[PDB]
């Protein structure tokens, strides 16, 4: 279980830019909540 | 630094920082594995140019006199014994050893011959980077301002 | 015989494994003799490097003989992994030989062994014999194990073998003689000093 | 080898000239022997033992230089892959005198131990196993053809 | 280009295949690379200083082994293959592996048979998790069977 | 158990009965590498080279000289393991094939039998055992009576010289016949001897062989007595007396010669209880102290240990032997064993005198020359092959190849010093041991260049070893021990040590008559101190805590060297030199401080106890320093005068050789004195153990420059190989032996990239000569330069042998090797066996890390330029003292230096905490402290200037 | 004049008969052996 910082940064970039849950959402706080949830989900998926 | 630094930066940002810092003084990058390491090292010794050597976990013992500064001052000459040949050391010479693997273990002699500079990731730095990234991604105007 | 023929039909190799003296090499040779195949037995060891195995495979493919590599696990693990490539190439050549559209009037099937194109006869086969119970023997990489069909050869039928051998040699009381000698060997094994 | 083959002269020229010289010396010595076949008269020939030792050393050196030719010959007949270098040289050289080949068939065939030949040693009537069993070919093979 | 690691010519083939594929964009695969950890270190170092084609991919199949250098582990992305967690996951993997065309063949019963087969498979490997009770020893009931 | 004899007899009987010639090829499978046994496939050329077994089988198959008409038996006489024997799996199976990796398949001819003569199968796998017919030879098969009958028959039939001597042998056999019977004297002594404990496992055949050799020497002694008395040939009565007494003496020295004195006494008492042979009538003296006179009477050994007075200039000399009871007994035993050309083993603790005793006994044999070999954990038969190549020669005779010494009429004896060190394979086999056994038993070996059997001629083997219970020592094979008798050389007792070193101290103190009355106490004091040291610092604590009579010899030699130029000296001066030598020999190798303090106090007490009525302070002021730098004599030197002299010399050194400034402090002065002591001794090699960056290399170079030695370091790089190291060794040996240039060869453990480097270094340190280093054209060039050198110093030497001997002497005199390593524990333990000479021929100096006092002195001297003057400084109530010797009302500067030392120590503790928590740590070195103080000075000056 | 004699012999024959002798001759023989082997021409006796 050796993971580099670049791996986590790639996870973060995918959650931020390549997130399929941010298609038409424009509210800032709603987008932030979606970003947090997707960050947890994607981090778990990629690490696991 | 008093002893020549050994940099430990997995992210590689420290190497970029060193190259940008010594860009005006004609810094060159090489590696212990490169077959041109010897000629580059002697060129840096003779012309006094900064040198950045990567893959320090493959350390070449040829640098032992250089790291210990075993210079001989005879006849107005400052000589360094690089292997089997004497080279006129330039006072402006400087060397930086680098590695990208934080888990490497060095023999005690090499640890004694260098001073360690560890570029670890701190919580504050990570929080700052993530905050800047999310600000740029979601609030581009705010981040640009 | 059933397992080995099933492996041969799928163009795979055979891997009979089990303790020593169970009749693995002899069974492979007997099967090869039943089909009229030229069977070569090789006592493998760590000095069977990659080029030696390639040369042996080239010879077998050209002649169309069977290669029974006994004590296969004595090679180095890296070396078994290396030989796996040649084994796969040979099996692919055999499989494309088995196809219906190609006929013997076309170009002969060739495989790339030792950086050369070598013709592969359809009668050629590869068999490996090993006993994984020994300590210190190499472990076959999975990509190489998937190229062989394995079979446990652990307990030979001593009674039937003794009965038939005594019957064929002219002993009139062969049945009683075998029924007395096989349990006698068992008693000798587990009654005397170790 | 060097007389019954043509491509060997073009492919191994140094071996060809050296073996020609060795054959010249060998034939000269054997003619000297044939003039007086007395074993003692052979013995007291000056410088004969060391000459024979040099002949052996040179012939052994030449044998080690025929690796590629033997590999190509193995490529010609597949079963030769199961024959050692010296045994293959013996087979190819003594192809004219098939009497010396009987001991080499067991390495090339599963059960064939010797071939059956007529009085002229010119036509292969059949084969024989080690236990004396014989198989007679329906159509014989002609060595002359 | 699939290559099995373990021999010097294997290393040469791997180097050449990578060198051509980083430009041409093809895929390179190296199996059992855990058998040469040092060469893995230099391979990771070589991979670091490359700007390959967009479609280039390198697969390194290894078995879980401590001798694998951590530098390579950090450089790449790791995928762990192991027995499926349960019967449902095992059957899902089995059905995914088999192409739909193979299962959906003109005999309509075939699919059902495959299903049965899958179930049977998904049973026995599962019993391997209970080493003394499911079986007597950890048999290698794998995808080849 | 009669296996070899059984198969030889069967072969001969079959040959006579059936008329079929029997040819047997005896191969020791584990005496050679498996590549040399089965063959090699060249990875580049892909050309197959036959091994030994492959070549033999192929030659039999070819039948060029009619080998198929004979009965061929290939006997694998050696250990069986599943590495080499499994390649015979097809041979031993119904396939009857040998399959080689090159695809060649060799069929076993029907007339060939594969036979194994082994002593056990505890490592052979079932696949191997099941394939062969078993014949179990129990030890009871060969009865002791059978061996006795064979010995007596050979004695009566075979002449020992090459007949009057046959008559001597027959008469001796007739006298000995009653004792060589069942339940007789010899068998009873044997069955009792198994009850005793020996330094090695006891075997019947080893004892019997030693006894038979000694009895043969008895017959030779009778022959010599008859030769020296032609008028009266020795008669039957005196012959019977002599043979019975010598037989009981030989039983005693065979069945208990490898045990302690207690077990020898027990055997003597039991024999006296059982025997009927006349015996000495002493009440309590054990029989082992009595030899057997040629006149046929018991004679005490004490008559042959005269109290001698050694020459004053030859005290503690390497070749000087003070006769002792054990000395004369062991010398006689070794002479008896070597005279028969029987290989033998000297077992005992290191420094007991095994090598000395062997060389002393070698003096009485002028036809016999000794060659030294130093086995290591990496020692292979290649060392023996190189020695044979250098000193012997292969000549072809009609019977085959014979390897014999080049010097005619002389017997070469290979004294291998560390028999039991070579690494034992995980199947319980030492390759070099099997190879030596193959030579000893079969009189030859196999040349793997052409697989040809080579017979030894005029070559003898003598081994030395510590007891197998010592760390790094492996028990020798039982099949090897049956040919070599073992004699136990124990440490000299307190009485014997007192005698020898009292003689040495008398012959020494005769230089100064005023001190002649102090010989008796001095020696006693020495012994007393040494005794406590030997019982205080055991090898259980540290591997190098080994104290032996070598330490006493060094003590005496150093005291003599100090007293040699002096014309007069009070008792105080003698006591001071005694204490100085004790410190240099017993306190330098100590690791941590408690032992050094104990040594200091105990030297104080010993000197006070054995030398009362002397001035304690005048003779034993604590800073005991001696030097010959400020004078021409090795006289005591003041610390401050030495400091100023070293400062001036270092100021010269910086400009001349190496411009690296150094901070002087007391431990540096002590260390440079220690190094200078060794750079002035012949064959003086150093072993500096301490933390990296402590200045070991720099101080070594400084002392070498002081002594004029040229510093040589190998320039290691990534692609450094064994050939490069061999080239550097040839260069340094040429410079140090052919040009008479004194060289300090400085090398670090990091320079050792292979065990071959350590093997070469071990041989070079121990012998001053690497046997296989110079060969071919290099050898010819070496003899050329050696000849030019030898004629340069006016030595008339032309032949290669004495030129090489002179070159070896020059190398011994001019080469000093300095070895540096870090103070690892497992590494030190590994090196204690990997390179034994590193602990036997190298003087060890434990520099260690810089002490708190050293750090304080360095900081105080370095920060002298810094102001650090705060007159209104307030000393705290609880000063956190770190340097325990810091003044209690400290100044501001002293507080600053104490803080610096505390910083260094708290980094030490932080790394300790990280190591304990499972993290990764980087060692703190004195270079870190130097960097800290340098940064302190620079930052102080910068900030002060900026503020101003 | 010895320089010119050596040069004359070398120019005319390509080799000076007395130039290599003693240890120099043996070293030359070894280097000639290894050079011939490198080229692919196997030779062992000194004359050839
Ligand atoms: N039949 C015999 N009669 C008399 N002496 C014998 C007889 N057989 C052997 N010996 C002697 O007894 C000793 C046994 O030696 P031998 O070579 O037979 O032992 P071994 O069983 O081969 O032992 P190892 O495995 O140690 O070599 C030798 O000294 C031999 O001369
Ligand atoms: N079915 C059988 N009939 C007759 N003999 C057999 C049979 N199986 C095994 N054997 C005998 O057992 C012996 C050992 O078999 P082997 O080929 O050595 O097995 P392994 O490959 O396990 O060593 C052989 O000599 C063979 O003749
Ligand atoms: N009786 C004695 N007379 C003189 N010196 C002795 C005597 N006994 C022991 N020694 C000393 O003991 C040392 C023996 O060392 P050495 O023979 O090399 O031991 P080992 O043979 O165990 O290596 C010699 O230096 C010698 O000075
Ligand atoms: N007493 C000292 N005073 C000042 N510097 C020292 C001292 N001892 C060692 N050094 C430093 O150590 C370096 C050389 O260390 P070295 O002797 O090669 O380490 P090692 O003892 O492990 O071989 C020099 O650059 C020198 O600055
Ligand atoms: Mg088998
Ligand atoms: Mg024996």
């Amino acid at each position: 279980y050796q993971y580099s910082l670049q791996f986590f940064l790639d996870i973060y970039h995918n959650v931020l830019y390549e997130n399929p849950n941010l298609k038409g959402v424009t509210d800032h706080t709603q987008r932030l909540s979606i970003i947090t949830k997707d960050l947890f989900q994607v981090a778990f998926n990629r690490v696991a | 630094f008093n002893r020549y630094p050994l940099i430990i930066d997995p992210s590689g940002q420290a190497t970029e920082f060193i190259m940008n810092e010594y860009k005006d003084r004609k810094i060159t990058r090489t590696s212990f594995l490169d077959d041109a390491f010897r000629k580059n090292l002697e060129s840096a010794l003779r012309f006094g140019n900064p040198l950045l050597v990567q893959d320090v976990e493959s350390y070449d013992p040829v640098l032992n006199p250089v790291l210990n500064r075993e210079v001989r001052r005879t006849g107005g000459r400052v000589l360094i014994t690089l292997g089997d040949q004497d080279i006129d050391l330039s006072p402006s010479f400087v060397i930086f050893l680098s590695t990208r693997d934080p888990t490497v273990e060095f023999p005690p002699d090499l640890c004694s011959r260098v001073t360690f500079v560890n570029f670890t990731v701190t919580r504050s730095s990570l929080q700052s980077q993530c905050l800047n990234e999310v600000l740029k991604a979601e609030r581009p105007d705010v981040d640009e301002k | 015989y059933l397992t080995m023929t099933q492996a041969l039909e799928a163009r795979l190799g055979g891997s009979p494994f089990g303790p020593a003296g169970t009749g693995k090499t002899e069974s492979v040779k007997a099967l090869g003799h039943q089909l009229g195949r030229f069977v070569l037995v090789f006592n493998c060891d760590e000095t069977f490097d990659f080029q030696a195995m390639g040369r042996i495979f080239v010879g077998l493919c050209q002649v169309g003989a069977w290669g029974c590599f006994d004590e296969f696990n004595r090679l180095e693990e890296r070396m078994l992994s290396a030989v796996s490539q040649q084994v796969q190439c040979i099996q692919e050549a055999l499989r494309e030989h088995s196809n219906p559209n190609y006929d013997k009037t076309s170009a002969p099937i060739t495989c790339e062994l030792l950086n050369k194109q070598v013709k592969v006869s359809p009668d050629m086969a590869i068999f490996i014999t090993m006993n994984p119970g020994y300590a210190g023997r190499s472990n076959l990489p999975d990509n190489l194990k998937k190229l062989f069909r394995s079979l446990a050869m652990t307990k030979p039928d001593r009674q039937l073998i003794a009965q038939v051998m005594l019957y064929s040699q002219g002993f009139r009381t062969a049945e009683v003689l075998a029924n007395k000698i096989v349990p006698f060997f068992k008693l000798c094994d587990e009654q005397l000093s170790s | 080898i060097f007389t019954g083959s043509a491509d060997i002269k073009h492919l191994l020229p140094v071996e060809t000239q050296r073996f020609q010289s060795i054959s010249t010396e060998f034939l000269a010595l054997m003619k000297k022997v044939s003039k007086s076949p007395l074993v003692m008269d052979v013995l007291n020939i000056q410088g004969v033992q060391r000459s024979l030792e040099r002949l052996a050393d040179l012939l052994g050196k030449i044998q080690k230089a025929l690796g590629e030719y033997l590999e190509r010959e193995r490529s010609s007949f597949p079963r030769f892959y199961f024959v050692g270098d010296e045994d293959l040289l013996e087979i190819i050289g003594n192809s004219k005198n098939v009497a010396k080949l009987q001991k080499h068939f067991k390495k090339m065939f599963a059960g064939v131990s010797s071939i059956i030949l007529n009085e002229d040693n010119s036509v292969v009537l059949g084969i024989s196993s080690r236990e004396g069993e014989e198989v007679m070919f329906k159509t014989p093979v002609s060595i002359t053809e | 280009t699939s290559i099995a690691i373990g021999s010097a010519e294997g290393f040469n083939q791997a180097d050449k295949a990578i060198n051509t594929a980083v430009k041409s964009g093809r895929w390179v695969m190296l199996k059992n690379v855990h058998l040469a950890p040092g060469w893995l270190m230099q391979l990771e170092k070589k991979l670091h200083s490359l700007q390959p084609h967009a479609c280039f991919r390198l697969f390194l199949t290894m078995e879980i082994n401590p001798k694998v250098p951590v530098n390579l582990l950090r450089a790449g992305r790791i995928f762990v293959f192991e027995p499926p967690p349960g019967v449902k996951a095992n059957m899902l993997r089995t059905f995914s592996s088999i192409p739909v065309s193979r299962i959906c063949k003109s005999p309509n019963e075939r699919a059902r048979l495959y299903f049965l087969l899958a179930w049977f498979h998904a049973i026995i490997q599962e019993r391997l998790r209970y080493a003394p009770l499911g079986w007597s020893k950890k048999y290698e009931f794998g995808e080849s069977d | 158990s009669g296996k070899s004899m059984a198969w030889r007899v069967l072969l001969k009987a079959l040959e006579r009965l059936e008329g079929v010639e029997g040819v047997a090829h005896i191969i020791d499978p584990k005496a050679i590498s498996k590549d040399h046994l089965y063959g090699t496939l060249d990875p580049n050329t892909r050309e197959w080279t036959d091994g030994l077994f492959t070549h033999v089988l192929r030659k039999i198959i070819d039948s060029v000289r009619g080998e198929l008409q004979k009965r061929q038996w290939i006997v694998f006489d050696g250990d069986v393991d599943p590495e080499w024997v499994e390649n015979l799996n097809s041979v031993l199976d119904d396939n009857k094939l040998l399959t080689l990796p090159n695809g060649e398949r060799l069929s076993l001819p029907p007339n060939v039998r594969i036979m194994f003569e082994v002593q056990d199968l505890k490592y052979a796998t079932l696949a191997t055992v099941s394939r062969c017919g078993m014949v179990w030879f129990s030890e009871d098969v060969l009865s002791t009576d059978m061996i006795f009958n064979n010995f007596l028959a050979r004695l009566r039939s075979i002449p020992l010289d090459e007949s009057p001597m046959l008559q001597i042998q027959r008469d001796a056999a007739t006298i000995m016949q009653p004792y060589f019977t069942s339940n007789g004297l010899v068998t009873k002594a044997l069955e009792h001897a198994f009850q005793l404990e020996h330094i090695m496992d006891l075997t019947r055949l080893r004892c019997l062989g030693s006894l038979f050799s000694m009895l043969h020497q008895a017959c030779r002694n009778v022959a010599q007595y008859n030769a020296n008395h032609p008028d009266f040939p020795m008669q039957i009565e005196q012959l019977e007396r002599y043979i019975q007494r010598y037989l009981v003496y030989a039983i005693l020295w065979s069945l208990s010669g490898d045990s302690r004195l207690k077990m020898r006494a027990e055997l003597g008492e039991y024999i006296r209880r059982i025997t009927t042979v006349p015996l000495p009538t002493a009440p309590n003296i054990p029989i082992i102290d009595y030899e057997v006179s040629i006149s046929g009477e018991w004679s005490p050994w004490q008559a042959k240990v005269p109290q001698i007075e050694v020459e004053t200039h030859k005290v503690a000399a390497p070749d000087v032997v003070v006769p002792t009871l054990d000395t004369v007994r062991h010398e006689a035993l070794l002479y008896t064993w070597l005279a028969e050309h029987k290989p033998l083993v000297l077992c005992g603790p290191p420094g007991s005198g095994k090598t000395m005793t062997l060389f002393s006994a070698l003096r009485a044999l002028p036809d016999m020359e000794v060659v030294g070999l130093n086995f290591s954990s990496a020692t292979t038969p290649e060392l023996l092959l190189k020695t044979f190549d250098h000193y012997c020669e292969y000549r072809r005779t009609p019977n085959g190849v014979v390897l014999a010494p080049v010097q005619l009429g002389k017997w070469l004896v290979l004294f291998c010093d560390e028999i039991n060190l070579p690494d034992m394979d995980k199947y319980g086999t030492q390759r070099v041991i099997s190879f030596i056994r193959q030579m000893v038993e079969h009189g030859g070996f196999y040349r793997t260049s052409d697989q040809t059997w080579v017979k030894l001629e005029r070559i003898q083997f003598v081994g030395a070893c510590n007891p197998p219970t010592d760390p790094g020592r492996k028990p020798l094979s039982h099949r090897f021990l049956r040919h070599v008798p073992v004699v136990y050389v124990d440490y000299p007792g307190p009485a014997s040590l007192t005698q020898i070193y009292g003689t040495f101290n008398r012959a020494m103190l005769r230089l100064i008559p005023s001190l002649r009355t102090y010989a008796e106490p001095l020696t006693a004091a020495m012994v007393e101190f040494y005794t406590m040291s030997q019982e205080r610092f055991t090898q259980d604590t540290q591997p190098h805590y080994i104290y032996s009579p070598r330490e006493m010899t060094r003590w005496v030699r150093g005291i003599f060297e100090a007293l040699r130029p002096l014309e007069t000296l009070p008792v105080e001066g003698l006591i001071r030199i005694w204490a100085h030598e004790a410190l240099r020999l017993f306190q330098d190798r100590l690791v941590e401080d408690e032992e050094r303090r104990w040594t200091d106090e105990n030297i104080d007490t010993v000197a006070l106890k054995h030398f009362p009525n002397i001035d304690r302070e005048k003779a034993m002021s604590r800073p005991i320093l001696y030097s010959n730098w400020l004078s021409k004599d090795y006289i005591p030197v003041d610390q401050e005068e030495l400091r100023d002299y070293v400062k001036a010399r270092l100021k010269v050194f910086y400009e001349e050789e190496l411009d690296v400034p150094l901070v002087l402090f007391n431990e540096v002065l002590d260390h440079v004195l220690r190094i200078d002591r060794i750079f002035r001794q012949p064959q003086g090699h150093l072993l500096l153990i301490g933390v990296s960056g402590a200045g070991k290399t720099t101080l070594s170079r400084f002392v070498a420059w002081m002594n004029g030695l040229s510093v040589y370091q190998i320039k290691v790089h990534r692609k450094y190989t064994g050939e490069d190291f061999d080239e550097d060794l040839r260069t340094v040996l040429r410079r140090s032996g052919c040009k008479n240039e004194k060289i300090a060869f400085i090398m670090d453990e990091s320079n050792v990239l292979d065990s071959g480097f350590l093997e070469r270094m071990n041989t070079l340190l121990a012998n001053g000569e690497v046997p296989g280093l110079f060969e071919g054209d290099e050898y010819a060039t070496l003899m050329t330069q050696c000849k030019e050198g030898a004629q340069k110093e006016g030595l008339m030497l032309d032949s290669h042998e004495e030129l090489y001997k002179w070159f070896t002497s020059q190398v011994i005199r001019n080469l000093h090797v300095v070895f540096t390593m870090n103070p690892s524990s497992e590494g030190l333990k590994d090196r204690a066996a990997t390179s034994p000479a590193l602990f036997n021929r190298c003087v060890l100096n434990w520099f260690g890390d810089w002490s708190t006092e050293a750090l304080y002195q360095v900081g105080k001297e370095f920060t002298s330029k810094m102001d650090l003057e705060k007159p209104n400084y307030i000393v705290p109530d609880y000063m956190p003292v770190v340097y325990d010797k810091l003044p209690q009302p400290p100044s501001h500067r002293e507080a600053i230096v104490n803080s610096c030392v505390f910083v260094h120590q708290t980094l030490h503790q932080a790394n300790a905490r990280l190591a304990k928590r499972g993290g990764r740590t980087m060692a703190i070195t004195p270079r870190h402290y130097l960097d800290f103080i340098n940064h302190y000075a620079n930052l102080f000056h910068e900030k002060r200037s900026e503020l101003e």
